[PDB]
RNA sequence: ACACCAUGG
RNA sequence: AGCGUGUGCCUACCCUACGCCGGCAGGCGCGGGUAACCCGUUGAACCCCAUUCGUGAUGGGGAUCGGGGAUUGCAAUUAUUCCCCAUGAACGAGGAAUUCCCAGUAAGUGCGGGUCAUAAGCUUGCGUUGAUUAAGUCCCUGCCCUUUGUACACACCGCCCG
RNA sequence: AGCAGAGUGGCGCAGCGGAAGCGUGCUGGGCCCAUAACCCAGAGGUCGAUGGAUCGAAACCAUCCUCUGCUACCA
């Protein structure tokens, strides 16, 4: 056991991180993003939505379990 | 009553009521104090042949000479509620063969009689005997 | 997004800032989860906000519900302590409140040495529960001499 | 193409 | 969904619909059933679909303990059972060892019977979602048949030498 | 009194500065129809005491104490 740190809610440098990570990844699921930030998970889940409603990405497949992304649909 | 609040003039009391209102309720009026066990005790209560206890103990809280103590009426009867009537008298609850003596006190109301005498010796332990550990087995 | 303090100390204890509000005040004693959400329901408070994100008038608004439960209209079967014992009261005791009124309870007890309060002095199980194989602190014993 | 295997109210 | 049980011959109790009251356990009222006729088209759980939490002994886990409210009974304290608020322990896949199992089987999952005034962490049955690995061998623990050796026959847990 | 060696788990001991274990014993369990042998878990520590160096020691340095072997054997 150690100390996962992870934040609720984002600082300046993070959410630039964010709306430049889109087209970095061709696979966006709330697990990768809370991993390759320092984010909880439930703020993923927000920040993603947030994103998506900004047309910036194209949701692929929602389920209860598990929700994916993808980068653009182009390129 | 033998400290500063518990029945006193200092404020304690029971459920919110003093000793000596108590002794001017009804079993109706003061069923709705207890707990829901005497309350079904009481309820359901028609204590046949239960009121020997309260006579006797009455009767002799009477020819108690004054600033002195009733002696003892001795029972069976384990399971009495305790009435806020019982107060002061000095009773003997069967064990399972000695009666031992209880004085009652106030804080007692509404508890049970076998709770003040209790049926065995507190356990403390010998030494471990030629059976105790799955080892020990062996005799030539 | 919402970067000003999160940590709050309610009285006598440290509410964490970070999580969510029902599920941060439970770091009270007395108050348990159930509780919490009854409170925060009758205080109007959203309650998708973590503790971070209420402001200093707020939290008086819910303290003072936690405090006094019976007048904000929270039934008289919620509270934890009931018709009590010393003087009919009803009422949540909530974080010495609990250590105290314990204390007194086993102290009631013990002084008119009750079955039970005997049990909470020999340090024993005080339910109906066997104690011939269970509990089991203590050191192992050999059969030895 | 062979390690060690004693004893019995 | 499937197997079932249901007014009791002393004995003295049954399964419950539908209305109303109460947050809940529960209470009152008024019908059906001696049963493919009524509970009952037995609206079972896992599963299925959508929301919150986020690797933190955490909302995992639910021991221990305080307070209160009902039902059974002649009687509930050493708390019968049941409900509510509260308290929130060990436990982060378990050493040496060792158990059961071959297809609708192992396991997960709930439901009836028995005991039963009240009442399953048991057992006896029932369905429901439903795998991985084998089609073998005599190595281990044992079993059956033949040949062979014995100083054993209370029979190798035998007998016996200093 | 002197020299040399040692002082660490009940007992024998290992431990060339990044710091507590080994053999045996004790308590308990495993294996077998039993018992010994054999297998595994647990408890047990002022690392002789006192100061100092070192970023840090049980270990290095200084003083003292306690055991063992050998000579000295000393009004
Ligand atoms: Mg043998
Ligand atoms: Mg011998
Ligand atoms: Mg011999
Ligand atoms: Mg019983
Ligand atoms: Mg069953
Ligand atoms: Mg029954
Ligand atoms: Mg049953
Ligand atoms: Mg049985
Ligand atoms: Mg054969
Ligand atoms: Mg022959
Ligand atoms: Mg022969
Ligand atoms: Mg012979
Ligand atoms: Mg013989
Ligand atoms: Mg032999």
């Amino acid at each position: 056991r150690d100390k996962l740190n992870n934040l609720v809610l984002f600082d300046k440098a993070t959410y630039d991180k964010l709306c430049k990570e889109v087209p970095n990844y061709k696979l966006i699921t709330p697990a990768v993003v809370s991993e390759r930030l320092k984010i909880r998970g439930s703020l993923a889940r927000a920040a993603l939505q947030e994103l998506l409603s900004k047309g910036l990405i194209k949701l692929v497949s929602k389920h209860r379990a598990q929700v994916i992304y993808t980068r653009n649909t182009k390129g | 009553v033998e400290q500063k609040k518990k029945r006193t003039f200092r404020k304690f009391t029971y459920r919110g009521v003093d000793l000596d209102q108590l002794l001017d309720m009804s079993y109706e009026q003061l069923m709705q104090l207890y707990s829901a066990r005497q309350r079904r005790r009481l309820s359901r209560g028609l204590r046949r042949k239960q009121h020997s206890l309260l006579k006797r103990l009455r009767k002799a809280k009477k020819e108690a000479p004054p600033m002195e103590k009733p002696e003892v009426v001795k029972t069976h009867l384990r399971d009495m509620i305790i009435l806020p009537e019982m107060v002061g008298s000095m009773v003997g609850v069967y064990n399972g063969k000695t009666f031992n003596q209880v004085e009652i006190k106030p804080e007692m109301i509404g508890h049970y009689l076998g709770e003040f005498s209790i049926t065995y010796k507190p356990v403390k332990h010998g030494r471990p005997g030629i059976g105790a550990t799955h080892s020990s087995r062996f005799i030539p | 997004p919402e970067k000003f303090q999160h940590i709050l100390r309610v009285l006598n204890t440290n509410i964490d800032g970070r999580r969510k509000i029902a599920f941060a005040i439970t770091a009270i004693k007395g108050v348990g989860r159930r509780y919490a959400h009854v409170v925060l329901r009758k205080a109007d408070i959203d309650l998708t906000k973590r503790a971070g994100e209420l402001t200093e008038d707020e939290v008086e608004r819910v303290i003072t519900i936690m405090q006094n439960p019976r007048q904000y209209k929270i039934p008289d079967w919620f509270l934890n302590r009931q018709k009590d014992v010393k003087d009919g009261k009803y009422s949540q005791v909530l974080a010495n409140g609990l250590d105290n009124k314990l204390r007194e309870d086993l102290e009631r007890l013990k002084k008119i040495r009750a079955h039970r309060g005997l049990r909470h002095f020999w340090g024993l199980r005080v339910r109906g529960q066997h104690t011939k194989t269970t509990g089991r602190r203590g050191r192992t014993v050999g059969v030895s001499k």
